[PDB]
């Protein structure tokens, strides 16, 4: 039961788990700026491999990276995709992942935005849609 | 149950009543809430007023269905669950549905039960309870004059310009458009849909040198033709000319050879010819409609059944895929979304193949 | 998994039918409810309109396949499943194989458990998978005129000589694949089906050997015409040919058998029967082009249908795919990209089945 997202995070952990010339551009794009708490780290261990220049490969990459990392890499090579990437498949991902971030800007403000609903408000209470519905009008 | 998708779209918009509210009535809502919801929905455009869920704020708190809808949290969660902002008519319309059920129960199990009860009267119960039920833009043409009292041909048209077997539909797509290939870099992918290429490359060229009426089918040419067809010989099969022939399959030759070239060549026109033997019509006139949509260019496609809308109007969508339709009688024209009510004339010679113009 | 992230697109594009209903249709899908989603998905947009979830959630709620299918439990979950609306292609062209999977499992697990039943009627068994399972540049034209006029032949041409009847056609093989065998070693084949292929046999010794007048087709001649003997098979039998009239044939044997005959021939053209008997006359000529690509030869099949191109249409379809066609009245090649197209026919003399070029 994996939602909307999480995949397009994949989109990168399997994306240069099998080409690091299509994972040079996410120091640029995703340095990150990450979304999962244990996807930042595998990121600081993918780059740091690009320096001493050795056979890199779906499997050979994934044991530097010790234990934990694997039942979770490995389950991220068991995968079903291919090498042919486009350039808006490239600019796609962009969105994505730093973004989902935003859609998380309407929950912990809801919280406060819900709570001027228990006190009757809806003089100003009824102005942070604004400030949301065509907030993601962007 | 549409009415859940059907009432919190009205913010999004937020003027989403412009066709909501010049539809249906808050009645057909079951509800006490959507319905009183939708009647002080219903006194905003007194002026008016205009649009925004505050103005229902002070509105539904105001004659008091604030305790009386589903509270606070049923309010924004109409907001929080309607997407598709692009429907609203729509949409609306299965509720009524839901109400075309309502249409019907208290009007016939009024009558199912007056066996027990008009009795008695009958020729009153009978004329009654039936009486119920008594409700430029604008890429181009060659003769600029035609980019213009219409204004293109531009991304995202079904630009069909029909006519009987062999008067215009067959070949008005050798005319226009290479002046948009040839003339200007707005590249192509055709398919030659009444005959094979071959002859359809032997259709096109007769306009340039004015050549082929002695003729090329039977013989060859004359002398200062020959120098006056090397004066016409470079601009097909040199040009970014790409046509398609294959025979009968449903769409599909289209797409497998036009999806590859969308980075190569550029795609600005997308062409196709006769309709009636590609082997109802609608499953074939759609696979056209969200592919201006995925590809974004001006398209051209000549059907068949006068021409009006109302001959091609049930042998092919024609009205709906494509709200431009022009003809082939001059040029007829019947419904145009894009530019002005000027019409045009250019004369047709039916030999060397030529709309000359006025 | 291929099919457990499809439908998106279908609400990100969401006119994301057209690549759907592309290369596909809304049978393939096996899990009880995408193909019924997807035959929701096209008259839901067969309108209109063109696509939303919602549009989607109509249909089904009132096909009430969505207490049938399940309900809304599955618009969140695949309205979020798609990570990238881009796949698309894809994906409908690597999910084929999988309902492709059973495409000949169907047709074959059939006559496995059938053969519990032909016994009986046996060999009938085999054309149910035959619609079931199965689903001088140059080596010489004809003429030095005609071979100084289109040129070939060349590499990977299908061609049709629409022959007429009561003039003749007989003379026309014995003057395009008579001399070609006997000169160089670029050697060819024969089709005779109809007729049995040893009849033909009086045809081009007697046009060899120029000896049929006293005559060779019945028996012992007068002491004489024992003379111009050693002419007709004194040159037909240092090549290489393999004459035919195997039965009423489809085109798959000349796959398969063109297979192993350009690995068991030598190989300059592959002369085949006149287009209307192999079968049902339109289909023939379609793979008859590929087949000029295969064995690395051009590859004849002429025609019993004024004569012109549109006879061999009273009885085929040929446009599309051959495209040279010549005739007989008069060779009328008027068809080709080469560049030389003629209006020639030649003098007879039919005592010895002669043709005549100046």
């Amino acid at each position: 039961l994996l939602p909307a997202f999480q995949n397009a995070e994949r989109l990168l952990l399997a994306h240069m788990m099998r080409s690091r010339d299509v994972a040079l551009v996410v120091q640029e794009r995703i340095g990150g700026r990450f979304n999962i708490e244990e996807h930042r780290a595998l990121a600081a261990y993918i780059y740091a491999f690009y320096e001493e220049g050795h056979e890199a490969d779906p499997g050979a990459l994934i044991s530097r990276i010790p234990g934990e990392l694997q039942p979770l890499a490995s389950e991220l090579s068991l995968l079903l995709i291919a090498d042919d990437v486009s350039e808006q498949e490239l600019e796609d991902y962009i969105r994505h992942v730093l973004n989902r971030p935003k859609w998380l800007m309407l929950k912990v403000k809801e919280q406060e935005k819900t709570e001027a609903e228990r006190r009757k408000d809806f003089l100003t209470a009824a102005r942070i849609a604004k400030e949301m519905i065509e907030m993601k009008k962007m | 149950e549409a009415e859940q998708a059907v009432l919190g779209a009205v913010f999004l918009d937020p003027a989403a009543l412009v066709p909501a509210s010049e539809i249906l009535i808050p009645e057909d809502f079951y509800r006490a809430a959507h319905q009183k919801i939708f009647h002080a929905m219903l006194r905003v455009a007194d002026r008016g007023e205009p649009v925004d869920l505050v103005t229902v704020t002070a509105e539904l708190a105001a004659s008091e269905q604030l305790e009386e809808i589903g509270g606070v949290s049923y309010l924004s969660e109409l907001a929080d669950a309607v997407p598709t902002a692009a429907n609203v008519e729509y949409y609306a319309r299965i509720v009524e549905e839901k109400s075309v059920l309502r249409r019907l129960i208290r009007t016939a199990t009024s009558i199912a039960q007056d066996g027990y009860t008009r009795e008695d009267e009958i020729d009153v119960l009978l004329d009654e309870a039936d009486r119920k039920i008594m409700e430029i833009t604008g890429i181009p043409t060659g003769f600029t004059e035609l980019d213009r009292m219409t204004s293109g041909f531009q991304r995202s048209d079904l630009i069909i310009v029909a006519a009987r077997p062999s008067v215009g539909k067959t070949a008005f797509a050798l005319n226009i458009a290479q002046n948009v290939a040839t003339k200007t870099n707005e590249n192509v992918a055709i398919f030659s849909l009444e005959m094979s290429a071959q002859q359809l490359v032997m259709r096109m060229l007769c306009a340039e040198g004015n050549i082929n009426a002695q003729n090329l089918r039977t013989g060859k040419l004359t002398p200062e033709d020959w120098g006056k067809l090397t004066m016409a010989m470079g601009s097909l099969s040199n040009a970014g000319i790409y046509i398609d022939d294959t025979p009968s399959i449903r769409v599909s030759d289209i797409r497998a050879k036009c999806r590859r070239l969308k980075q190569e060549s550029g795609l600005g026109m997308i062409v196709i010819d006769y309709l009636q033997l590609i082997q109802e019509v609608s499953e074939i006139s759609r696979s056209l409609k969200a592919l201006a949509r995925e590809l974004e260019v001006p398209v051209i496609a000549l059907s068949q059944l006068r021409p009006m809308m109302s001959d091609i109007r049930e042998s092919g969508s024609i009205e709906q895929d494509a709200d431009i339709v022009a003809f082939l009688y001059e040029i007829i024209i019947a419904k145009q979304r894009n530019g002005p009510v000027g019409t045009v004339q250019l004369a047709f010679i039916k030999e060397y193949n030529k709309f000359v113009n006025l």
